């Protein structure tokens, strides 16, 4: 059964080449209602679903230890990045997939993975990114990489304006290669959705 | 022989708040009976809940007043114990004393117009995140608010909630921190009639949750 | 929550009002034993000393909340550095008394001297504030004896299983810059 | 009691220890607990 | 063992896929509680100083130990060589604060001064690295308090109680050699 | 009288691993709650079991990589925490803290070519003893060792068995010491089919039986 | 606990020794027991 479908919200992904999913850390989610807000917090499921984001293109020139990252939340046009501007306080958690499509005549692996409190990795570091919540990909085996997150940090809810706790990391483990039946480069895309979504808080309006 | 003791570095100094007693010198004595004393309080915050003390707004008046019947901010203040607004009240006072804490803090409203005068206001509390405080009720009524009108009933009390990033805020402010901290009350008139020069005093105490920890010694002396 | 304002009647409304959730709180660091508890310095000395609780500073931790109370009550503990050896006598004693030894005498042991005292006034309670005359100060009866050695360097004194009745005013900092009282907060370095 | 944390009792009696109180209570504890809470009157949550 | 690598799986293979036998482990010496529960020293000293554990050094047992954990959570214990007295107030204080007494305050007992101290913070645990602004460097509420005195000579803590969070790469010497890192192991004399 | 005492002699200073505890002087702290915060670890071996890091060949790479057909020897590593190889890996990050160690150490082959392409590979445990590693799987096949062909799963895990003579081996290895003491691990390919430009990653994690012990604090500080 | 070796309780309470902690789990632990072993497959031994 490597055929796996992923539903969030009104949006949904299915993938016939996965390698299943990744829960990093834990599998449910710390208590939403703390002392801090109060009972002032409410759940806003119309902002859990799938948004996307393109990170890079993998070519066979990128090194091992080639990084790249994005961190979340990252800008969102819709209804998440809606709250983000109109509520002081939130907090979620993150289901993340990565494709990186090419055929299975490239060759290579990627490392994907969820860093708490990023911080510029030196290159001896680079060896250990798997003590991270992660998956590879690797052309022969799986085109899509699936991994699940809960909300952590020092601070029960966050300012996301100001703190980013989540951040995804692809890595380039062993170069991509090419034959004259395989794909030249493979574009990798994020499909991303935060999960468990609460504010607190709600702020003035602009105008 | 004798029990063997190790006499320990780093132990027996003198520490201003430690946790054991003196040795005793002079024994027997009894007191005079002060059975029933009125009056007597056995935690500061039964105090700050059940005693509202004055704010102060611009010029040291405990109220705040328009001649205007458009509607106006009257008062904004920053919800911080170090608050100039707060500086004279006694849950100041106390809280001077801690480095910490949390939980509601509540606000009084007591109309002192006359029988022929009345109003309508509005209070809001505007959490960070925002650069300037709402000029207008519009604006504020996106945020947790209430809004009352005067009657035979002149005492209307708002509670300011904690709403934080940390289970616990700091109770003084810091000279790096520009923008406050912990956000702003804001007090509109909505409208009046024929309250020109009739106010509303404004008073605060200690909310049912509200907590005070860790104790310093913090003035200059 | 509406009410009367006039009868001055306690009112403690809540979140619950508008949605919200009233917390658990802990409030062992505000109760009146606990906080008055500590070592605090006495600093106007003399070689003969009548310990007065007055004599604490009115913006110290323990001098402020005593005086935010108008009667009290309380053992004691103090320590003191001397040069000598230290005599205490019992609140109403002839300060000629402080030259003998029957009265209880501390003979010098390095660093100083910590003692446990207990009240000794004649009055149920003392007071920090006294709206009359006895013959504004207090009464000369309100104190804790008095301690007399060669040269007293210095002084700290403790309450011990205080009683605080009638709370009064208690002042912050006043504030002129018109918004908020701003101060070194302790950070990290670099 | 008030800020004292010896597991272990004290090796001077009581009478010693401290003054000793003779007979012949807490205001603000009532009344703080006696504040109204809630709403007066009707309410159309 | 064969498996499906990439999905990241943990897979623990023994010696018995080849006739070995698996035996018994301590693992004590690994225990996290255990293992941070010692003093290392603390190095950039002032006479007002912050107690930040991020000031440990980062090759040292403990230092190089907690920066291989996002989070953690600790009580502590410090040992101060000082000159005059030594004053400690919480996270949070006014920096002000540290020269009144009726904070906890020790007077100098030689050699130093041994203090049990407890966790201060207002959040529920701490970081070592913090991605983001609280106005890189890490928030100024990361801290245990600070300590005052006319000289700080020395200091060395000890978190009690330890609890580490979310692992973080903790690396050796690089090898320049090309084969092993060799260095001068203690062997008798003669 | 009191208790008759001795203040002894050589006991009583202060010792930096001590198992006493220090005198508080600040009390009734509650902290903030942290009921299942994520991601906790208390034993760093769990960590070590569960996550492998990448090895280190000649100029940086994760991988190993062969570009003919033939058999070769493609890594020989000394059987040492302290080997070049080990010096990125968080299994040598840990034991750097720790005088001396037993038990299994798992390595895990990962290997990454396209689908057409395929190999077969061994790996060797051979013990101290001989002066060289055995540069051909031939002389290597008398020794400890498994062989695996690529296929469906792309992984396969081989267990470093402790064999020695003492009951632990240090973890660090002395300037004196040439040859290496707990030997070598050889890694060949047996042949490949058009796998010229594809690769092996090795990663090591620690096995169920790994131990470490006595704490030491090693790096120049 | 961690490196504390006294057979005899402490001095001090609880209370006053270290912090206490309030309430509103090895993550590594259960992640290394769920690790496969063995083989995967058909075996001649």
């Amino acid at each position: 059964d490597r055929i796996l479908t992923t539903r969030n919200g009104h949006t949904t992904s299915t993938t016939q080449s996965s390698v299943g999913v990744t829960y990093g850390y834990s599998t449910q989610e710390d208590h939403v209602s703390g002392p801090n807000t109060s009972g002032l917090e409410t759940r806003v499921v119309q902002a859990e679903r799938f948004f996307k984001k393109h990170l890079f293109d993998w070519t066979p020139d990128k090194a091992f230890g080639h990084l790249e990252k994005l961190e979340l939340p990252t800008d969102h046009k819709g209804v998440y990045g809606f709250l983000v501007d109109s509520f002081a306080y939130m907090r979620n958690g993150w289901d993340v997939e990565v494709s990186a499509v090419g055929n299975q005549f490239n060759g290579g692996c990627l490392l994907v993975a969820m860093v708490p409190e990023w911080k510029e990795f030196t290159p001896r570091e680079k060896y250990q990114l798997t003590l991270f919540p992660h998956q590879f990909i690797s052309p022969r085996t799986n085109m899509t990489a699936h991994i699940v997150v809960p909300y952590l940090g020092v601070n029960r809810y966050d300012q996301y304006k100001k703190h980013k706790p989540w951040t995804l990391v692809v890595m380039v483990v062993s170069p991509l290669t090419t034959n004259t039946v395989s794909a030249g480069q493979i574009k990798v895309y994020a499909n991303i959705a935060p999960t468990h979504v609460h504010v607190a808080g709600e702020l003035p309006s602009k105008e | 022989g004798i029990v063997p003791v190790a006499c320990s570095d780093g132990y027996g100094g003198l520490v201003t708040t430690d946790p054991k007693t003196a040795d005793p010198v002079y024994g027997m004595v009894y007191n005079p009976p002060r059975t029933n004393y009125p009056g007597r309080f056995t935690n500061l915050l039964d105090v700050a809940e059940a005693c509202p003390t004055f704010l102060c707004f611009d010029e040291g008046k405990p109220y705040v007043v328009t001649r205007t019947d458009e509607q106006r901010l009257l008062a904004k203040f920053d919800v911080s114990l170090a608050a100039k607004h707060m500086s004279n009240t006694y849950l100041s006072g106390i809280a001077q004393y801690y480095a910490q804490y949390s939980g509601t803090i509540n606000l009084h409203f007591m109309f002192t117009g006359s029988t022929d005068s009345k109003a309508r206001y509005m209070v809001a509390y505007v959490p960070p995140g925002v650069e300037t405080p709402p000029d207008t009720p519009e604006k504020a009524a996106h945020c947790i608010h209430a809004e009352w009108d005067t009657g035979l009933n002149s005492k209307f009390t708002f509670s300011i909630p904690y709403v934080s990033a940390a289970d616990y805020a700091y109770t003084a402010s810091d000279v790096a921190e520009t923008t406050n901290v912990q956000g702003w009350v804001c007090i509109y008139q909505i409208t009046h009639g024929k309250a020109e020069q009739d106010t509303l005093v404004v008073s605060v105490s200690a909310g049912k949750d509200f907590e005070l920890r860790l104790p310093i010694d913090p003035r200059s002396q | 929550t509406t009410t009367t304002g006039e009868s001055a009647d306690p009112v403690t409304t809540t979140v619950e009002n508008y949605g919200g959730e009233t917390q658990v709180q802990r409030r062992q660091h505000t109760d009146v034993t606990f906080i008055m508890d500590r070592f605090v310095k006495i600093q106007n000395l003399n070689p003969t000393h009548v310990i007065d609780l007055m004599q604490t500073h009115q913006h110290g931790l323990v001098g402020a909340l005593l005086r935010a109370a108008t009667y009290y009550f309380s053992d004691l503990e103090i320590v003191v550095r001397h040069d000598g050896n230290l005599t205490w006598v019992p609140n109403g004693a002839p300060e000629a008394a402080l030259s003998n030894t029957g009265n209880p005498t501390a003979y010098l042991k390095a660093p100083f001297t910590r003692l446990a005292l207990p009240y000794t006034a004649p009055h149920r309670v003392l007071a920090t504030v006294y709206n009359g005359t006895s013959k504004a100060q207090l009464p000369a009866s309100f104190n804790f004896g008095a301690i007399q050695a060669t040269t007293i360097h210095e002084l700290l004194v403790r309450m011990k299983r205080a009683e605080l009745y009638c709370p009064r005013p208690l002042l912050a900092v006043e504030v002129s810059s018109q918004d908020r009282h701003k101060q070194k907060i302790i950070a990290p370095a670099k | 009691s008030g800020n004292t944390g010896s597991i272990i009792n004290n090796y001077y009696m009581q009478q010693y220890q401290n003054s000793m109180d003779t007979q012949l209570n807490d205001w603000f504890s009532k009344l703080a607990s006696s504040a109204f809470s809630g709403l007066f009157g009707a309410l159309l949550a």
